[PDB]
């Protein structure tokens, strides 16, 4: 529900506003150039002494939801307390924080299920102490696996750099989720367009509305990642290191045009309903000169037969001559004749 | 050039009543008609310019109006002091003219 | 303050001349045109001729026309109107009048005539 | 000093605090002769004047504190602009607060303006009924950072605690938008362009609103004044954070409402279409049949409808075929 | 671009200056001369009285009220030394906003909106400035004006206005110039709230055209705010040598109120545009209804006529002879069709 | 080859109209080999050909005076915009005529291509009729320095010429506008609103060929090629003003129209909504009562209305309550 | 591939300029080391040439055409003194125009847009310009330029373009440009008018995106506007040492002309908003002629129908029946009320 922390204790309070808390396993990368090694433990304290080691390791603390072991761990490292109840609260806009030891940096995940054209996030920290990397995650499944593969089998200059590209690699899996991101719903505006056009129906206001909502809660997440990578390049904080800022300016570029590829969308997203609304109308045009051709056709006939079936003992046309088909032909003629008029002025 | 025929040549009316005094153009005359009284033995007034536009002075019981070549003049509270004849002139080329006038006296 | 006066008006003999003195006070002739308007007896008003000062602009009406001829004196702020070869049709009262230029459209301007003279009375008989 | 809108008027109280770790001191009254407790320096002074009913009081503690009274009529005034001030000896700054009820769709604006001389908070209010209890109770507690500090953290309690009201605001805004909007999808009905219109203006005068008050925080911020101690910067830094957030929230809200309308109209004309459709569909079926109900009724001499296994049924038979066919031509067209 | 040259127009004689505009009444010189010590203030009918405070060293400011006094003008500007062509363009009221840098003065074209509340008729007014070394020229048209808080300001030595020399009349001038738009824009405001209300309660054509006045309104606004802003820009990062360095801070200060001016403009604008759209809904929905009144009347008495004319042709067979004679059996069918029409019209929450 | 494009082919001539200091000389003839040694003469020459559809003429007279074949379909090439081209020993002009009727209000457009060279101007026309005859004026009876002056002086009074028809064009365009205006805003008519269309494309069509125009005037005098010489450069300056102020009134009049149909267009769904009311209102008063009749119609026996108590003014009297109850009923709501 | 999907642009080593643009196909360079009495021409397609240049006295414009190649912008930029981190903004298609000054050359970015007609699109060619000591560096991506009308100053005397040095040519460059941005307005203005005319007159279902990709087209022209008038105010307003301070009112009438084309830009938004909104009343309209046609047949003919009807009910002792004149009264009486109808409704306000 969101905003509860704020009323109460200024300071800080220690709550996990989450709701997955099936897992909780821990996974930890000790590396350097000629070693190698890897293990999953469900210990706490497990990881506390690979932490002393000269070489970077990046430990990775997947289901946080307990919080005596997060505070643990934060008292170990002396975390602020700022940056300790950041941690834990889940909806939190992206925000890079830096700090005299170490520097706090929170993103936001995102997975897209085609059946259902839904947008779920979840959130992820970055802190860089020492010479080691934080990773805490609200649940099980991510799709940093491509720097995993890269330190399991050697690929890349990964290995020869310290901590620093560990998180550039981090920040660019990300980067590359989100283009997948926009790619996949790129798909789903194309479809819709097309339905849009050649078949309009009750449900696409909800769909557009629906879409509508899913980018801005795209953009609302992209734009604080764009505003986290600016204050990551310009502000040049002290930890990160030389040979390393042409990556993350390439980061930044392209997070410039991530931003422009959802504005584009949420302009297509703008024009789709516009589009509708012409369709809508041109059919309602249509489906009344259907009626009034239908109308103007068969009131004046009726008129017509009823003139000559009163209950009248005058009548002439009362066998005049043969009458009926008289009257047949002359009704036929009066169709004729308006249904020429028409086809003339395209109705 | 251009002929301003005023119609009528004369008119007759009361204290009060609405005077309309036409006046039609050769060719077209781009909103360039001016309206004068002229009372005898004395020099003409300005009453109205651009067809619509009032001369400072004029009372605004004087109005005029164009519909594309044709205009008019009107009074719409006739006073002892509207008695004269009255003038449409046009100035929309260098060789500027003047209607046939038109007589206002009392019914 | 702003005032026209006209002399010059008087009894020619058909086929004659005369010139006609616009004394101008008040304003500077400069900056605005002159008109010269007369009035048949009996007959309405005909406009006979326009003079732009500054630029020396003249027109005038085609039964005037190469036959009258109209002058400005910036010095001594008058304006002039000179009757040659004068038939008896053209005994009338001479008006001087003064005019400004306003705006309608971008291609068009009109011109009306705020001030009069009183006139002068030009005969022309026997 | 004597003029002010003040659209409410009622009794006038003061409430005095002043606090420490060894000592713990509150006192209430009704009148300002308490000039002791001001200018002591010793301990931080934060005193609350409910009211601004009557001129007098302020006049009397602006003659008492730094005046410069081309401001008291701006702290008097409660329509002006949430604004700044950097005159000597305080500092001068212009706020707001709101308070939103939902069964009557009205924010009311309640304007508050703080001035703060040397470890003397003067804080001003407007009415009776404050946000600000959280102070009070994280006083009365005797917990936080609040004791310790010299007079610059009362500042930065008192707008963290605006802050969090707007933050419960926009919370309360948020769910009138999510009610609205299912309104739209599934329920829609007549007045609700009323209700969404009235949530349209209530956001465009909350933008006008916040939107002056981040530059506020800005200048006060990034600009910072001689008298903060510089302890807790970041502290003032958040504050910036924090409304840069509201002025977001704020912002998407509007864009959310600006579409739900048009959701709306799209319902209505699809409405129109729906109703097109069947009145389209009735009169085309019926009208041929009843011309031709009536042209049967011709009654005349010679009629050839006689016999013929009787016309009875063949023309009740026609009809109703004709009349399925033209249904079944409806029915690739997905009309009916 | 070009050697700027009058503008040779046709059917007019070369040499004339005409007077683009509406306003003929009203002509006055208002002369206000003041120092630090000393002041004086006169209002005049003859120029030639006004001339002599060319060459003067306390700063001077002449109001010259009615430009339809091509005299008046052509006579001023000849004795300041103006361009013609600067005199035309003062005569000339149809253009924006305008700034032009001459060797010896500055020349600018800004425009005063009177908005009135019947009506809802924005009215324009150019008013023109040309700062010479010691005087700052002012052409009006009508009576009226925003400047009677600077000329309070000189009467009573309010302000620093005395201390100062002509550059800072000038920006008084504009300043009070473009404050007068804050009122403008907040004025529009409440007509925008009337407009909210009638078009929540009352939908017709009067409130189309209103909306569009209001429209067209908005769109001359930008129209004219926008050339301001660029004038007062050029104001602010040109340095003439007739401003002084110590002036610049305040045309700083005027261009960042053009900046909120136009904020404000564009929020009314796209709220008016909202408002277009809710009447559009309010329109529709009352179609919608009177529209479901007919669908409803024929939906239910297109098939009981035409029963009644299948009942009611006559043929030499009938199946009259049956049912009890069917008369009553067939009315109460009549009325089951349409109670069924009915509920299922009311199933769907037809109105 | 030559091809042309329009369609006026009705007609053909050549006119021709040398000048000088001491006299004029004038043919109206139909021979290209009469009018084509004309080129060297030192007194100027205008060169009139009425009909540039004979496409053989057109070709012939291009070879003798040396004008580069794109030129050539240039000429022939009526659906064109205005521009003009300068080469080494001509300068290559396009103008456009415009007629309009006040009755059939449509804009009809006659191309002309001008072509200057020295001591020689040549004129191409589609059909008769043009607005030079002041000019032929002028140059008959000396009423002007026109024959004191070169060939450039020639064009200069041929532009000035066009451009004072597009000022009586525009006079006709503003007395259409001015009885318009009133035609829509006090009444609405069926023929005001295409007439307004109308009006609109016209002004379109004076639009996209005014401003053309303009930029061929500012290239005859700002930038000087040899054959204008510098004591022609003040009247073509005189002559672009003239441009610059048609276009004005142009810009002026097109926001206009365009302000007329936007109320007319804003007008339209109240006027939806009225006629849909009038419509259910006679629906709604008359389908029932017909089915009233309807019913009492029918070929039934043992009907209870044989004579029951006037069975027939009973069944009116029942019309008339079904039909007053269903008009109060309208305007107790306002439909 | 293209930019709704962004593959490309991810896995690359940093150190090495690499090509954001999409033509990859034309490279030439054309150098015109032109001076006060003579004017060199040299069109090549090798970089050995263009180096001499570095040093020359004389006003020298170098135009390489086609920057897909790596090593030439790099041998380019390291020979001319060019900062690394500049390179690659030259080759950056995808970012805005700007200018960054710099001690001894001034970088300038600039984008120039060609319309196609027969598909209503907006293309755009990434243009860079570096003014470095007396030689003006041009890089672009694709042969075609606006420039022709300087190349032929240099070659033929119109102006005084060789009198001068390269500031000049720098401002020339710049007005040939906002020229072409000038002519891209008024082919926009006629798409405009012509899409105008299919709203007012004929709706159909493919107006509608064509009238929203004008409004894209038009954003994006906006949005490039913007930084240009910018970028023109720090060319004069503060001229740095490499301009001469004899060209101010030069660029000083450039950003006159980009006020021009700003308004103009935004007077083409406004239109384009408008389109759409006027489309919707034109169907209403073409509805609501339709409309009135089925109102006044109704009119006219459910009141006769409900006469003919009553009149015509079958039930004994009819009042009216056994009188021989009620025929022709009934159709006088029908008549009139049509008649009636007529005049009410077609001849004074249908
Ligand atoms: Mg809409
Ligand atoms: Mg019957
Ligand atoms: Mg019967």
């Amino acid at each position: 529900k969101r905003l509860s922390a704020k009323k109460g204790l200024p300071p800080g309070t220690l709550v996990y506003t989450g709701k997955y808390r099936e897992d909780f396993e821990i996974e930890v990368m000790n590396y350097s150039i000629e070693e190698f090694r890897e293990f999953k433990t469900t210990d706490v304290e497990s990881v506390l002494p690979f932490r002393d080691s000269s070489t970077p390791t990046w430990i990775n603390i997947t289901g946080i939801h307990r919080t005596d072991v997060v505070q643990r761990v934060g008292e170990f490292f002396g975390i602020h307390p700022l940056v300790l109840e950041d941690i834990l609260n889940v909806h939190q806009r992206p925000k890079v924080e830096f700090f005299e030891n170490y520097v706090f940096i929170v993103l936001k995940m995102f997975t897209y299920d085609k059946n259902l054209h839904e947008l779920e996030s979840e959130q992820v920290s970055l802190i860089l102490t020492k010479n080691c990397v934080l990773m805490f995650q609200e649940k099980i499944g991510d799709v940093f696996d491509p720097v995993r593969e890269r330190i399991r089998y050697n690929r890349g200059i990964i290995r020869k750099k310290r901590a620093d590209y560990l998180l550039y690699s981090l920040i660019d899996a990300l980067v590359d989720d989100y283009f997948v991101l926009l790619e996949k719903i790129d798909d789903e505006i194309d479809v819709l367009e097309e339905e849009v056009l050649e078949r309009p129906e009750k449900e696409t206001v909800q769909r557009t509305h629906q879409l509508k909502r899913n980018l801005v809660e795209l953009r609302k997440t992209i734009w604080p990642l764009r505003e986290v990578l600016s204050s990551l390049y310009r502000d040049v904080p002290p930890l990160i290191e030389k040979e390393t800022v042409p990556y993350f300016r390439d980061v930044y570029d392209h997070t410039i045009q991530i931003a422009d590829t959802v504005e584009t969308f949420r302009d297509i997203v703008s024009g789709l309903l516009d589009v509708y609304l012409s369709s809508v109308s041109n059919k309602t045009n249509e489906v009344m000169k259907v009626l009034t051709i239908i109308a103007t056709i068969f009131m004046p006939l009726t008129f017509i037969a009823g003139i000559y079936g009163m209950n009248f003992e005058y009548m002439p046309e009362l066998r005049w001559k043969w009458g009926y088909p008289v009257v047949l032909a002359v009704m036929g003629v009066i169709a004729v004749i308006m249904v020429v008029y028409f086809k003339k002025k395209k109705w | 050039d251009i002929q301003m025929t005023q119609s009528p040549s004369s008119l007759s009316a009361s204290v009060g009543d609405r005077v309309t005094i036409t006046c039609r153009a050769s060719q077209s005359v781009s909103s360039a008609v001016a309206w004068y009284q002229q009372k005898p033995g004395k020099a003409p007034k300005l009453l109205i310019y651009s067809a619509s536009s009032l001369y400072s002075g004029v009372p605004s019981r004087f109005s005029g109006s164009r519909s594309g070549t044709d205009f008019t003049l009107t009074i719409s509270s006739l006073q002892p002091e509207d008695f004269a004849t009255y003038y449409c002139q046009q100035s929309s080329s260098s060789l500027i003219t003047f209607g046939q006038g038109t007589k206002v006296e009392i019914k | 303050e702003v005032q026209l006066v006209e002399s010059g008006g008087g009894l020619v003999q058909p086929g004659g001349s005369l010139r006609l003195s616009c004394a101008a006070s008040g304003f500077n002739v400069s900056y605005y045109s002159i008109h010269w308007v007369r009035q048949a007896p009996g007959k309405g008003l005909e406009w006979v001729a326009s003079i732009s000062s500054s630029s020396g602009s003249t027109s005038y009406a085609d039964s005037v026309k190469g036959r009258f001829t109209i002058s400005a004196d910036t010095s001594k702020n008058t304006a002039y109107l000179q009757m040659n070869s004068l038939r008896a049709e053209d005994t009338a009262v001479y008006y001087c009048a003064r005019s400004y230029w306003y705006y309608i459209w971008s291609y068009s301007y009109g011109n009306a005539m705020d001030y009069w003279g009183q006139g002068t009375l030009v005969t022309v008989s026997s």
